[PDB]
């Protein structure tokens, strides 16, 4: 019923940390999101990953570490996690320059394409809009 | 080495005293974590030029690369920290290196607009016809990104 | 001889619903953010993933709630939204 | 005086497959997911939490079912499931 | 950390069993799903939730019975559960006269629309192709 | 709980456990969380013998579900002849509308049951009944281009 822990590593966990956006795209920046970066790094590293953290990322930039990242040797670890603190859409997230497919990024950890990983848990925390719509809530 | 974590540790939060305590001691200075980053890697990414310099004297390869092939100069090239980018070239750090993503010191200071860095990085020789993987060189970035005055240079 | 499917052992957290807006505070960093490092401190290697983003989802619910002068912006609420394809319990054990 | 609760909140949604996928039904014997499920509920429905239970049944889908089929196309085909989770609190059928 | 059980039910339970669909929709039949709808009324009902099942809905049919079940009074009871057995698509369910949105279908169910289940956990279960994709798996060598 | 054991013999057509449990009193009219009788659970599951002594039994033959549903909207949209001719033989509202706009005319119209049909008119069905589309019978009978049950509804 659990996944094997038993690796020398617990694993890696790479972070997209996207504040300062291109003037193109009309996007804001995400003020707090160095915070956001710096607590989770400290969480993730107290767990036991083994974090690294890129700022400000153009899409060809996320999609180039989340390959390359994938093409890492996982054999000895347990799992591997990634997020992802930026601007999003419905679907996509943004990198500095425009938007990407989510889909597009996890792809590379698919069990056919990166075989180190295979029956181990990849986690993706996503930090993003998702669409436009608020919840106004409701009272009890 | 548990000494050679404490001094990527230390070296990333900017622990002067306890970079020093940590060398002194036997501590590995060419020390690498998971991501093949060294304790160089890391304070020259964060700004911390005297434990740049200290480690630097300690023999520290400059020109060590990480898991994408970024040596230090790169990263203190893209965060505009002038400072530690001379005290990379002037231990030897290699100008010219292409890490595994088409990025060359000079055009990631191109791209920031870091006019100072930039000047450096052509006296040590920089290639200014170096292509990033859409085949600008550190002109084209500079044009696009408006940057009229470095443009001139 | 057993074949993986290769969609398996994956799980998405997201800090929101599909189609809505995802909260951020500009001195203190997003809601959601804020909540799991708080949980992941307290009980990260204690509880199994679905426990602690079940409880990120609950004090995201709870315990924010947006402030704007703008009236449209106001007074807004958050939920997150896990998706699981794990085969497995996940306690971060090693 | 105030709490509101997000209109979103306390949904759980139990997919027998991930989006833009195919789901695997047996003529005679009905579909892996709810061939799982069942088998599960039976033997943990009153033991275990909610996720607990649907991670069971993820597992037992994507280990014990693979398709046959005289269609290339169709033959040896797999299936995981998809559980999405707005829950708040632990959930226990019991009582 | 858990939701109230303490009510005097479990709940209502009401699936939708889609077996036989319209000449027009070019659906075939789906055989075995009179199985599944048989063992989850069991399985269901052995949890505590009073079972209902509702066999070949058209879409108006399946928005109907979802939206009166949110009308319901679940003061009493600690939970609701849904389960959808039919053909799909993306995002989408099949009656057995065409498509319907599966967010339309829930959306009665959202805290401002029904009350009585405020803080309950409200869960579906929902058998049906997303789409046309299939899986090829792979070898753990 | 003797009315649990009777929706349940009803549900499964225990025909036996039915007539056992008629003996030791068990309520006829007992219903369930959705408001169901065991005339509803027969009437739908094509158990005639038990819809028979159900009905011979005093059971409410318009008794109403959580929807308005009576046992002959039940019958008459999964197609049980027999049970339905049970159903009108004891005063089932022919012309009933449940919560959904159903009649049970228009339920047998649908599903192009042609004998149910003619029992219904024959018991006074209206021909006129409209489903939440204003559709009426005749109306629904073209869509599905069944042109002999056009022709019953004339």
């Amino acid at each position: 019923y659990q996944y094997n822990m038993n690796f020398e590593k617990l694993g890696k966990c790479i972070i997209i940390n996207n504040k300062n956006f291109d003037k193109v795209t009309g996007m804001g920046v995400r003020n707090g999101t160095d915070k956001d970066a710096e607590a989770l790094f400290k969480c993730f590293r107290s767990l036991g990953f083994d974090v690294i953290v890129y700022n400000d990322c153009s899409c060809a930039k996320m999609q180039d570490l989340l390959k390359k990242a994938s093409e890492e040797d996982h054999t000895n670890a347990a799992c591997f996690a990634c997020i992802l603190l930026s601007h999003g859409e419905e679907n996509v997230i943004y990198g500095k320059d425009g938007v990407t497919p989510i889909k597009d990024l996890t792809a590379h950890f698919r069990g056919d394409r990166c075989k180190t990983l295979l029956e181990k848990p990849k986690l993706f925390f996503i930090q993003a809009c998702r669409g436009t719509e608020l919840d106004d809530g409701i009272q009890a | 080495s548990d000494l050679g974590k404490k001094l990527l540790e230390a070296a990333r939060a900017g622990q002067d005293d306890e970079v020093r305590i940590l060398m002194a001691n036997g501590a590995d200075v060419n020390a690498d974590d998971a991501w093949g980053q060294t304790p160089l890697h890391l304070a020259a990414q964060n700004g911390h030029l005297e434990i740049v310099e200290v480690l630097l004297k300690h023999d520290a390869d400059v020109n060590a690369t990480d898991w994408v092939g970024m040596t230090p100069l790169h990263l203190a090239a893209d965060d505009g920290h002038l400072e530690i980018v001379e005290a990379l070239l002037k231990y030897g750090a290699d100008v010219n290196a292409y890490d595994q993503l088409g990025n060359t010191p000079l055009n990631l200071a191109a791209t920031d607009g870091h006019l100072e860095i930039v000047e450096v990085l052509l006296k040590y020789g920089a290639d200014v016809n170096a292509q990033d993987k859409f085949g600008k060189t550190a002109f084209d970035i500079s044009i696009d990104n408006g940057n009229e005055d470095l443009a001139e240079i | 001889r057993y074949k993986i499917p290769v969609e398996a052992d994956f799980l998405f957290a997201y800090s929101t619903v599909p189609g809505y807006y995802s909260w951020r505070s500009p001195g203190r960093g997003s809601w959601f953010v804020q909540a799991l490092c708080s949980i992941l401190e307290e009980h990260g290697k204690d509880l199994e993933i679905m426990q602690i983003l079940t409880r990120v989802n609950d004090r995201v619910a709870r315990h924010f709630e947006s402030q704007s002068d703008d009236p449209h912006f106001h007074e807004k609420k958050q939920i997150p939204c896990v998706v699981s394809m794990l085969t497995k319990e996940l306690y971060f054990s090693q």
